[PDB]
RNA sequence: GCGACUGUUUAUUAAAAACACAGGACUCUGCUAAGUGGUAACACGAUGUAUAGAGUCUGACACCUGCCCGGUGCUGGAAAG
RNA sequence: GAGAGUGGAAUUUCGUGUGGAGGGGUGAAAUCUACGGAUCUACGAAGGAACGCCAAAAGCGAAGGCAGCUCUCUGGGUCUCUACCGACGCUGGUGUGCGAAAGCAUGGGGAGCGAACGGGAUUAGAUACCCUGGUAGUCCAUGCCGUAAACGAUGAGUGUUCGCCCUUGGUCUAUUCUGAUCUGGGGCUCAGCUAACGCGUUAAACACUCCGCCUGGGGAGUACGGUCGCAAGACCAAAA
């Protein structure tokens, strides 16, 4: 796996630990 | 380490200075002093390096020894 | 007095007592590697290590649990291959039976 | 076990001091059960660097060894020589086949 | 029966010092340096007044000079203490004293604690805080910081003029010293 | 919804969401302690000693508690004026 | 590996002499710090953390990992034997344990460093990179968590396969300087293998045993559910 598809990946984690910092908080 | 001046020559004593600067490895450990923080994780990657340029410049003096040698024995 | 055991490491002492275990136990006379002299050796050192090993000593830990899985393979050979020596052995030494 | 005990006294200490430290704890091995094969005096040494304490710097030392054959726990029975004001350094080892002189 | 006694420790005696005679008490001039102490004198022969209460302990700072040693308390502090006072070697027995927890109002009543009411819940008559309607703290932004029931503050801080020229003619005089 | 809970309260129109509470935090106190009452002596604190005493606010527990010291207070500071 | 002791260098802070104008920092600056006397220089004190040289393709450990020295206790490994024993072995679903770092809980500790944050700059902007302060944390004790590019991106084991150069730790033979045989660790290579790069007796070769895992990309290591966790989350893990 390269780092060019490990960036797809990479991004889905940041926006999911995002949406879950943001939802879960509550 | 201290050095005496002798006859007032301040130019051999400070060549003799120099001399036991790099002859007891303490120029080597002073030029190896860090400013910054090396992680262990890139002191491993610069000891590799370290290791290639050693491994190239053994191989190098072996041609030139090998080359000199051959040619100063007369054959 | 230079010989008196409390002279002694407890490595010197657990050699000495090792070797009262092995000619307590031998099938013959120069026995020292069947299974119920390795069993009762093994028993020995389980129960010293048990009481002396710390807490934190993960690293020794292991060894005394691969010294009980060892104890564990030479009973389930001599369960099968010599009864009587397994018997002997139970009774001796204090081991549950455990065919499981 | 065979042990030795080395002993760096503080230069200034006399002779009456020397006795009197290695005589209790040569007396303290006695009284576990312990056999003394050999006491020596290095006499005056001198030092690496100048060994600091309350007292000030010292440059010299007195040297002496005693070898004991004795319980596995006396290094541990013996640290009250770490608040003892007539020694610079004392050290316990396990005794080594190496002539010293 | 008691000389055997005597005698066992006279073999304990010379293999020891002073940081391992827990329990024992002597004049703090016949100690070391960081030696951990408790239950000071503060006058030689009154008795034990500094450091008492359960877990806590002191250390010796310095050896004897001009006859006083410098000793660091429970609260951080340092004090100049005579030479002569007693002190007992060790620390005060029962040091998980500080973190057991009561669970009920009732245990509170048994050590002889009666409620305590805050003065914000009163009436300007009783306390300074008192007063307002609803929750109120009675005060405001040109008002003071929380007091006593006497008035005086409890908080940033402050303390009476009195303790503040005690305290500065203590450290003055041990700035001396 | 409110209060965590058992309790307490306007004797004689209000029993509650109010008070208390266990828990939390801040500030002060080196012992002739601070603090409180008294002109004072003195007493309480306490035959206690910072794992203790006092004052304040919050109020089980769980997860947390961001910015501001300009203002009112409290507080530290070598000098000059 | 665990426990108990102990050592010095350097950093920071503080003190005392001497001394007087800056220091610090940048691409350049400024914040900061300094005439209440700094930086600098000598001596001293306190404290924490990490152990220079040795020293590395070395060593040890199942892996994660492990570096000053002494002692206690302790796990594993190697060699030799005309010693014992007699197939007692390998692998391993479900399970159990160990498991960087960060994080969490309670109590300590806190020099240096430093998420957050304050300020000084750069810039069009600069929630950054640079500078200056700096909290948690980093350290200790006891528990929790159970994840990493946890990598040799190479599961464990067994048998076999031309050599050369080194090296760790032994043993034997030596014939004065080396040979032999085990043991691990490296470099190169005949073959053979490989999509290619390359691997090559420590195989990715010639064969075999047992386990785990894959079946176009995205959606997605997401949704749902269960279990575990104080939380943070973790494991098993789809479909349209
Ligand atoms: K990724
Ligand atoms: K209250
Ligand atoms: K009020
Ligand atoms: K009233
Ligand atoms: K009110
Ligand atoms: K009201
Ligand atoms: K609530
Ligand atoms: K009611
Ligand atoms: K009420
Ligand atoms: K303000
Ligand atoms: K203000
Ligand atoms: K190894
Ligand atoms: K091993
Ligand atoms: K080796
Ligand atoms: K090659
Ligand atoms: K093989
Ligand atoms: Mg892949
Ligand atoms: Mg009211
Ligand atoms: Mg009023
Ligand atoms: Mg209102
Ligand atoms: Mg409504
Ligand atoms: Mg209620
Ligand atoms: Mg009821
Ligand atoms: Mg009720
Ligand atoms: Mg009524
Ligand atoms: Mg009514
Ligand atoms: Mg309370
Ligand atoms: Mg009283
Ligand atoms: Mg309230
Ligand atoms: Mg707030
Ligand atoms: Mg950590
Ligand atoms: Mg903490
Ligand atoms: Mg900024
Ligand atoms: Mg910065
Ligand atoms: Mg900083
Ligand atoms: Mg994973
Ligand atoms: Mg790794
Ligand atoms: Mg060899
Ligand atoms: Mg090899
Ligand atoms: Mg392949
Ligand atoms: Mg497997
Ligand atoms: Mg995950
Ligand atoms: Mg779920």
């Amino acid at each position: 796996d390269s780092v060019k598809k490990k960036r797809k990946k990479k991004m889905n984690k940041h926006k999911y630990r995002k949406l879950r910092k943001k939802q879960g908080r509550k | 380490i201290r050095v005496k001046v002798f006859s007032g020559d301040l130019d051999k004593a400070l060549t003799i200075l120099q001399r036991k600067m790099q002859s007891s490895g303490m120029e080597r450990l002073i030029k190896a002093q860090q400013t910054h923080h090396i992680k262990n994780s890139e002191k491993k990657v610069l000891a590799r390096k370290n290791l290639e340029r050693k491994i190239k410049s053994i191989d190098f003096a072996r041609k030139l020894q090998s080359i000199l040698i051959k040619k100063v024995r007369g054959l | 007095t230079y010989f008196h055991p409390d002279n002694m490491s407890s490595a010197e002492k657990m050699k000495i007592e090792l070797a009262k275990v092995r000619e307590e136990f031998k099938m013959s006379e120069s026995d020292c590697g069947s299974a119920r002299v390795q069993v009762a050796q093994l028993t020995t050192k389980i129960k010293h290590l048990s009481s002396v090993l710390h807490k934190k000593d993960k690293h020794s830990k292991k060894g005394l649990i691969a010294m009980v899985h060892r104890r564990k393979k030479l009973l389930k050979y001599m369960r099968r291959t010599d009864w009587d020596s397994y018997c002997l052995s139970l009774s001796k030494l204090g081991l549950r039976d455990n065919p499981d | 076990p065979l042990y030795d005990c080395m002993l760096l006294f503080k230069p200034i200490i006399r002779k009456e001091g020397l006795i009197d430290l290695v005589a209790r704890i040569g007396k303290h091995v006695y009284s576990k059960n312990g056999v003394l094969t050999e006491v020596k005096s290095f006499g005056k040494v001198e030092l690496g660097y100048g060994i600091k304490k309350l007292d000030g710097r010292h440059y010299q030392g007195q040297l002496m060894q005693i070898t004991m054959m004795a319980t596995p726990n006396i290094n541990k029975e013996l640290h009250y020589l770490n608040k003892d004001d007539k020694l610079l350094r004392w050290l316990l080892v396990k005794h080594r086949d190496i002539k010293i002189g | 029966q008691n000389k055997t006694l005597v005698a066992e420790m006279e073999e304990k005696m010379l293999h020891m010092d002073i940081n391992s005679m827990i329990g024992s008490s002597m004049p703090l001039g016949m100690m070391r340096i960081g030696t951990i102490i408790h239950n000071i004198e503060m006058n030689p022969g009154q008795g034990a007044k500094l450091v008492r209460a359960a877990g806590t302990n002191a250390k010796i700072l310095k050896e004897p000079a001009s006859g006083k040693c410098l000793i660091k308390l429970p609260s951080g502090d340092t004090r100049w203490i005579n030479a002569r006072c007693r002190a007992t070697i060790g620390t005060v027995s029962n040091p998980s004293h500080g973190v057991k927890k009561l669970y009920k109002a009732g245990q509170s009543r048994w050590l002889g604690i009666r409620p305590k009411v805050r003065g914000v819940a009163m009436n300007p008559c009783d306390h300074p805080h008192g007063g307002g309607e609803g929750k109120s703290k009675s005060s405001g932004s040109r008002g003071r910081t929380s007091v006593s029931p006497w008035g005086k503050p409890c908080k940033g801080g402050y303390k009476s003029a009195s303790v503040k020229k005690k305290k500065k003619r203590l450290a003055a005089r041990e700035a001396k010293m």
